């Protein structure tokens, strides 16, 4: 059947790995901001690497979610930039999706050279109704399993309204 | 579901299963333990709880106690008996649970001629809840139920200090009406989806805390409970259910689907 098991969006989580804290990160803490309007999140580094020049807890990225209407468009806004085309994989078994974008001007945004350039990572959670099964405090479930989000399911989701393309095999 | 993921014989062989009323997340076990068990030298004195639950849309409260055979009800009220007393619309807010727990306090203390605690449940504590509306009105009510006032709207964080012009306005539905209020030029939109029935029986704000007000009065002065009158007798409620619960089988009913189903699925079609 279908009815009231549509196919919202859950959210959209931008991300920005940087291999180091200070102002490198604090720009692009900045570009997550504005972009979002939402104050964004800091992620510490889980351990020490090295050849990657961090320690444990450094503060190494930042990362921001967004929920309903703001997160249609910003998805749009940098799907665009992906030429409408992602891949097969992108999609997740659970049914999410994803991509990267360097340059976060591609999207709207000026440049201001007191900011820099940089990529970000874009991650799409999808759901249907009654996801708050799953989530709430009481009576905390798991969700029948001809409601689950799939692969299958999403991409022809997101072949259909976008009209975008999937691409490989 | 996932091929890879699947369970082995000995996951499940050795699977310790939570209680039941856990797995169901209704229960606070940790909680449970400390809101009921008793001073060992204070012997079969039963330590009452009142529960105050929402669901979406009826407030419940009971004074229960515990037995080892089960828990038991003294006194229950429903914040759905409200339209007894002249209260017919948001019967989920704040004043619905003031009120349902004046009536709780009311009924019981009546069929008494009394120390009591709130089982909140799986509630979060956030200042301003309404679980703790309940308890207002159960204290108000002539309860003796010990608690403090900083979960009561219009506590003040940053100073150790209640605003009661604040706590009276919610006991009444102030916050409602200055809602129902400020909708009623900023957007008739939504104050007739919302809001419809106030509408519909003629009540706009100003008269909310009168409703309110006189279902106190209405509540003292008749809290005995009037049951439902019915309809249909425990024999027949139960007659039409069972015309839609399945029943079982015999082993003797499976024995012949499966021998059935090796002569269908398997002697070469």
């Amino acid at each position: 059947q279908n009815p009231m098991r549509d196919l919202k969006i859950e959210k959209l989580v931008l991300n920005i790995s940087v291999g180091e804290s200070g102002d490198r990160l604090t720009r692009a803490s900045k570009v997550l901001e504005q972009l979002s309007g939402q104050t964004p999140v800091q992620s510490k580094a889980r351990y020490t690497v090295r050849t990657f020049g961090i320690r444990r807890n450094e503060k190494i990225a930042v990362h921001v979610t967004v929920r309903g209407p703001k997160a249609e468009e910003i998805l749009e806004r940098g799907l665009k930039v992906k030429e409408y085309q992602l891949r097969d994989r992108n999609f997740s078994a659970t049914g999410n999706f994803g991509f990267g974008i360097d340059e976060h001007i591609d999207l709207g945004i000026k440049y201001d050279p007191s900011i820099g350039i940089f990529g970000m990572d874009f991650y799409v959670v999808m759901n249907r109704p009654g996801a708050r099964v799953t989530r709430r405090k009481r009576c905390k479930g798991t969700v029948g399993n001809s409601h689950k989000t799939t692969k299958e399911d999403t991409v022809s989701w997101f072949k259909q309204k976008y009209d975008a393309d999937v691409l490989d095999k | 579901a996932f091929q890879k993921d699947a369970k082995s014989s000995a996951y499940s062989s050795r699977f310790q299963t939570p209680f039941r009323r856990r797995r169901e997340g209704k229960t606070d076990y940790y909680q449970r333990k400390r809101l009921v068990t008793q001073h060992k030298a204070k012997y079969n004195t039963p330590k009452y709880r009142l529960v105050v639950r929402f669901t979406n849309k009826d407030i419940i409260c009971q004074i229960i106690s515990s037995t080892i055979t089960g828990d038991v009800v003294l006194a229950a009220a429903y914040s759905h008996e409200l339209p007894r007393y002249g209260i017919t619309h948001g019967l989920t807010n704040w004043a619905a649970a003031y009120a349902t727990g004046l009536l709780i306090a009311r009924r019981t203390l009546q069929k008494l001629g009394f120390k009591v605690f709130l089982d909140i449940g799986l509630q979060r504590t956030t200042t301003g809840a309404r679980v703790f509306g309940a308890l207002k009105g159960a204290s108000d009510g002539g309860l003796y139920v010990p608690h403090s006032e900083n979960r009561f709207p219009g506590w003040d964080f940053e100073t150790e200090e209640i605003d009661p012009e604040l706590l009276r306005s919610y006991i009444f539905g102030g916050h409602v009406s200055q809602y129902m209020e400020e909708l009623a030029d900023d957007d008739e939109e939504r104050f007739s989806e919302l809001f419809k029935g106030y509408l519909a029986d003629d009540i706009d704000a100003d008269s909310l805390e009168d409703i309110y007000t006189s279902a106190h009065e209405a509540i003292r002065a008749d809290p005995a409970f009037k049951p439902t009158e019915k309809k249909f007798t425990k024999e027949q409620y139960a007659a039409e259910s069972k015309k839609y619960r399945q029943t079982k089988l015999s082993k003797e009913e499976r024995a012949a689907r499966v021998a059935a189903k090796i002569a269908a699925l398997a002697g070469q079609q």
